[PDB]
RNA sequence: GUACACACCGCCCGUCACACCAUGGGAGUGGGUUGCAAAAGAAGUAGGUAGCUUAACCUUCGGGAGGGCGCUUACCACUUUGUGAUUCAUGACUGGGGUGAAGUCGUAACAAGGUAACCGUAGGGGAACCUGCGGUUGGAUCA
RNA sequence: GCUAGUAGGUGGGGUAACGGCUCACCUAGGCGACGAUCCCUAGCUGGUCUGAGAGGAUGACCAGCCACACUGGAACUGAGACACGGUCCAGACUCCUACGGGAGGCAGCAGUGGGGAAUAUUGCACAAUGGGCGCAAGCCUGAUGCAGCCAUGCCGCGUGUAUGAAGAAGCCCUUCGGGUUGUAAAGUACUUUCAGCGGGGAGGAAGGGAGUAAAGUUAAUACCUUUGCUCAUUGACGUUACCCGCAGAAGAAGCACCGGCUAACUCCGUGCCAGCAGCCGCGGUAAUACGGAGGGUGCAAGCGUUAAUCGGAAUUACUGGGCGUAAAGCGCACGCAGGCGGUUUGUUAAGUCAGAUGUGAAAUCCCCGGGCUCAACCUGGGAACUGCAUCUGAUACUGGCAAGCUUGAGUCUCGUAGAGGGGGGUAGAAUUCCAGGUGUAGCGGUGAAAUGCGUAGAGAUCUGGAGGAAUACCGGUGGCGAAGGCGGCCCCCUGGACGAAGACUGACGCUCAGGUGCGAAAGCGUGGGGAGCAAACAGGAUUAGAUACCCUGGUAGUCCACGCCGUAAACGAUGUCGACUUGGAGGUUGUGCGCGUGGCUUCCGGAGCUAACGCGUUAAGUCGACCGCCUGGGGAGUACGGCCGCA
RNA sequence: AAUGG
């Protein structure tokens, strides 16, 4: 680009989109499980992932992985989820807070309590 | 359904201010079911929901989860095989479906002689068997 | 077509000196000539010499040290295009000192050292190092 | 030569089936903003003055001056009408796209890939594509 | 494209004042590609955060400025308002009522409900600072000073110190020997911050009073004022900061991580499950990656996670990037605006440069110092604020102006080569067809066949005729053209290029957004033409199938005139112009004297360049001018909108 | 110069 044709147009930055758009630049939201269901992952990792559709206070209804080993989240249970994709589960962005509103604590936990929601023993 | 989302915030409240009314959903029917100490209870509870509330809601029996069960004993066999597109899949099962008695539960035997059935592959018989009970038979 | 003649000249040396060339020749000018002297001065050329009154025709001759050009480095720095200009505080250092750099100023065309000096800045013509 | 490297028992394309996501079109449906053409005219201010009334000044003591009220006009807010523009949301149904199984149908490309491939265009066909016309080498082969 | 009080003028009115501010009249202006108008978004700044910097992001708290006060209007009063806690009108909404009528505006401080991931007490005092009123005393002050809550941040500190080895127990590992946990423990000495208890006790307090004396004051020594002097008092915080004593180690350690990136590894579960996961990836028989345990590592009253900004990212490259094959040269050209421009003299000084002066709030930042026990924090001075004005100079370059000059560019004179273009005419070969003759059973086609053709005489051969399309050989890394393209021969009209030797003009140039023109094939419209060929289509084969490839047929089209379309791997995948930089071997077309000197072109190759391949005086080398264009792969050159088109 | 491997 000669200096000239910078005159005419100037150098553009980038929009820098967010890969969290649901949480409207905020930490974590609140929202109410309307169905909690289970999906296969993609190639190459084999199980049976536990997702929930979850409609947030904000009006976006967004995929949110339960984390942990087991879940006491029913169909409208309130939520707080928060920023975090999978990567082996396309679509889901969002990760539920353990520990936080209705959602629980992962039981029987002795390390990482504190990223599952669980007591000191 | 946009008064769905009010329902839940009026229940919390309406359980916070009465001990006795009560809120849950039966997980197999999907269905909030209220409990009460009364006709008149409930009665009451809904139409302030219906107006304090502004949640128009209807209520009705409770929906009731049934099950179902053989009552004869009977030997079927099991058969599958796809070799029509390039990779063939077979599998052959021969299983006796006999009563249980009643609230015993799911009972597999693996009778198997001479491992005529892979020993890796009687696990999956089970699952799949598993799967097709959680699934209606009948109804 | 041709836009900047110092450039030129400028491109010539630089060509000359790869090519190991003894002398370059090229189309006078009155800023050329200036500017063959303060690169004679610096000893960055051998010697410089104006022939023709019609057509006069500069011819700078080229010196090289051990087997090596003298002039590793030769560019313009102010062109057409962009015009460059800065004030005596704002003078550049060619090579941390060790290069020269042509700067035109209302006293006359003359180093970046010279102009320090005199405490006037203006066009920077090009950088020879 | 090559798009192969558990190395041609390689790699690899599209339809169809199923699931899910985002999205275009869509009789329309509900909002926001706004243009133009009008209508309207509270309060206030200014102007004028049918009438009505009046502390300070003047006066022949009657009045006069001046003021107020009232009325009227101009400006103008709400509001109203018609007709456009724009934007947002939503819509039976419909088009293509993306992702995912280990479904089905073929094998289009990669070697001359078994009809070299590809580009523009036209016609045709379940699909990958096929055919014509011109162009390109980003084809191999020559003993 | 926009504008009609619009743009300007004249006069009057109006304002504190200038002014289309307003009005009458006159003129037809004004604005806009240096982005008007319209749409979307937003308080601005000092500053904050990040960055080496240039920048990027951002504008809580602090300070300056602006705007606003339920919503939409409007004045009034006043020095000042079109006024948070004023008025009037209208509206929305709420409230009180005796139902006849009234009332209200937390975007002041608390506080409530609601919304949200989330943000505190309906606190104390006017002691201090500051403000209103007043003669003063004083009064008012949710300003302000303090207290409350919150690990929200920054900073400081404590949770002990020393000793303590068979180093115990236990745990864990184990090579079943030991080891590790680990001086860690226990034990033995020992000090108590901080906390708690009790005791003592700064400074923020200056003033204002009562007066008492002196001076002034004037008639007065009155009064009052001023300055000394005396005396009693003036703190919310506050049970203050801080100091002393008290006894006791008491009352004080958590969180994340250990596959690599990246500091820290084993055991045992689980077995592509259950799980993990910033990225790469782990998990199907032990998995330093999951689950749990031991041990270790990093931080610490915090530790993680998420969100967010900048950096790293030279990944929008001004500093500081690219476009032959990776993304990227418009199909080609002309040309306006724009950008840039050969050499000389004078002149100006616009840019540029120098100096002086004014300004650039304070705070903040930085530096050097103080005060807080230290730090955080507070404070003195300086530097800085990179800028913007103005005046006086310099004038090299750039710009302007004037006069110039050939070297760029162009004109004229002469000659040469060419499938350059447009129009018309004509020749030969061949195919097909038509008519006739001769002649007899095959022909034709394929990998092999078949469909097809033929005794209703084919095919072959000969004669005559018809019509359309294309031009063998020459012919070529030949030539010509801006590109697309252009090939029998002849005539007519016309473009460009190149060479030789002069003359002439005098920078007249280069590039070019927008714009305009040209632009293979296919296609489209109208009217012709139609031999051959051939999309579609039909039949025969092939094949598992064969909407194909092959065979037999065959229509549009291919041709012409005129109009439209505007795209191609329209490619050298290489924009145009100019200058400069080793060589060798060729093709083609001039010119001079076997040797030269021009134009164009092919191959090879040096330096250099390049990721490499390669390019290499026809650059992809070295530079300058200007234009176009790129910023992961898909989605997509698609959707929508506009423009164009008969489609 | 069959076709599929
Ligand atoms: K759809
Ligand atoms: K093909
Ligand atoms: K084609
Ligand atoms: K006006
Ligand atoms: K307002
Ligand atoms: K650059
Ligand atoms: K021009
Ligand atoms: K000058
Ligand atoms: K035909
Ligand atoms: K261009
Ligand atoms: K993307
Ligand atoms: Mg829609
Ligand atoms: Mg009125
Ligand atoms: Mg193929
Ligand atoms: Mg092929
Ligand atoms: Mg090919
Ligand atoms: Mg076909
Ligand atoms: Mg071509
Ligand atoms: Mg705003
Ligand atoms: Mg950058
Ligand atoms: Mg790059
Ligand atoms: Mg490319
Ligand atoms: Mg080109
Ligand atoms: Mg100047
Ligand atoms: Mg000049
Ligand atoms: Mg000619
Ligand atoms: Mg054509
Ligand atoms: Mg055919
Ligand atoms: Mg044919
Ligand atoms: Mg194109
Ligand atoms: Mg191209
Ligand atoms: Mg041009
Ligand atoms: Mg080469
Ligand atoms: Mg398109």
């Amino acid at each position: 680009a000669t200096v000239n044709q910078l005159v005419r147009k100037p150098r553009a930055r980038k929009v820098a989109k967010s890969n969290v758009p649901a949480l409207e630049a905020c930490p974590q939201k609140r929202g109410v499980c309307t169905r909690v269901y289970t999906t296969t992952p993609k190639k190459p990792n084999s199980a049976l992932r536990k997702v929930c559709r979850v409609r947030l206070t904000n009006g976006f209804e967004v995929t949110s992985y339960i984390g942990g080993e087991g879940h006491n989240l029913q169909e409208h249970s309130v939520i707080l989820i928060r920023g975090g994709r999978v990567k082996d589960l396309p679509g889901v962005r969002y990760h539920t807070v353990r520990g936080a509103l209705d959602c629980s604590g992962v039981k029987d936990r002795k390390q990482a309590r504190s990223k599952y929601g669980v007591k000191r023993p | 359904k946009a008064d769905q989302d009010k329902m839940t915030q009026a229940l919390v409240k309406l359980q916070e201010e009465d001990p006795t009314f009560h809120a849950h959903t039966d997980e197999e029917t999907g269905q909030v079911i209220i409990g009460g100490m009364g006709e008149l209870h409930l009665d009451i509870l809904v139409d302030r929901m219906k107006k304090e509330f502004n949640v128009e809601c209807n209520v009705g029996a409770p929906m009731v989860s049934y099950r179902e069960t053989f009552k004869s004993s009977a030997q079927v066999q099991g058969k599958f095989s796809r070799q029509s597109g390039g990779r063939g899949q077979y599998g052959d099962v021969h299983i006796e479906f006999t009563p249980n008695e009643t609230g015993a539960g799911f009972e597999f035997e693996n009778a198997i002689v001479g491992g005529v059935v892979p020993r890796e592959y009687i696990p999956s018989v089970e699952a799949g068997l598993k799967d097709a009970m959680e699934n209606g038979v009948l109804a | 077509s041709m836009q900047d003649p110092i450039a030129d000249m400028l491109t010539r040396i630089r060509n000359g000196q790869a090519a190991n060339k003894a002398a370059v020749t090229m189309p006078s000018s009155k800023l050329k000539v200036a500017i063959a002297n303060v690169l004679k001065e610096e000893g960055f050329i051998e010697d410089f010499k104006v022939e023709g009154d019609t057509k006069p025709e500069l011819e700078l001759t080229l010196k090289y040290f051990q087997g090596k050009a003298v002039v590793e480095s030769i560019q313009r720095v102010s062109r057409p295009g962009l015009r460059i200009y800065k004030r005596k505080d704002e003078l550049p250092k060619v090579m941390a000192g060790l290069g020269i750099a042509v700067v035109s100023t209302s006293k006359g065309v003359m180093t970046d050292r010279a102009a320090r000096q005199a405490g006037l800045g203006g066009e920077i013509i090009c950088y020879v190092a």
